This record gives structure tokens, sequence and C-alpha cells, in this order.
């Protein structure tokens, strides 16, 4: 479905915007992600003082 | 020259006893700091609406 509508100008425009939305929440993802990282270098580098 | 048995004992003394106040101001300062955060429920939510 996602495939067939990409680009297409054909969604009824309740879909339009809660699909749109989710788009835009992919920049959401990338940053929270980081998160993992964030963690390990803290008790590295600010608890351990390596 | 003669010297006193007095004067040379207070001089050893003195030089001798400074280094144990040194060992013991050793016995405090045994760790390194950690950082100190906050607390305040992160994931409060408000409607859109």
């Amino acid at each position: 479905f996602l495939a067939a509508y990409d680009q297409s100008g054909k969604l009824t425009p309740h879909l339009t915007l809660f699909v749109s939305f989710l788009k835009l929440l992919e920049t959401s993802k990338k940053r929270f992600n980081q998160l993992t990282k964030r963690h390990l270098d803290f008790y590295y580098q600010e608890i351990l003082h390596l | 020259i003669n010297l006193n048995p007095v004067r040379v004992d207070n001089h050893k003394s003195k030089i001798l006893a400074s280094r144990l106040e040194n060992d013991l101001k050793a016995k405090d300062d045994l760790e390194p700091a950690i950082p100190q955060g906050t607390f305040a429920d992160w994931g409060e939510y408000s409607s859109i609406q």
C-alpha cells in the first residue's frame, strides 16, 4: 500500500495527514536511538574518569 | 666546638614529627567526585487538543 501511493497524489485527506505525521517522526527516532551511546560514554568518561 | 645534647634532640624531633602530620592528612582524601543531577518526571505529557 505504502509503495503504491508514494507520490501518487491519490490519498484521502484523513490518511494524508496521518502518514505525513508518521514520516515526520523519523527524525525523533534518529535522536532517541543515540541514547545508548551517550550512556556508555558518560560512564567511562565522567564516572570512571578514563 | 661543643654541642649540647638537649638542643639537638629538639631539632631532630621537630623534623620528624612534621612527617607524621602528613601521613594523617592522607587518610581523608580518598575518592573522586561524581556529577549529580535532579529528578523531575521526564515523561509528563499534555494533550495537543
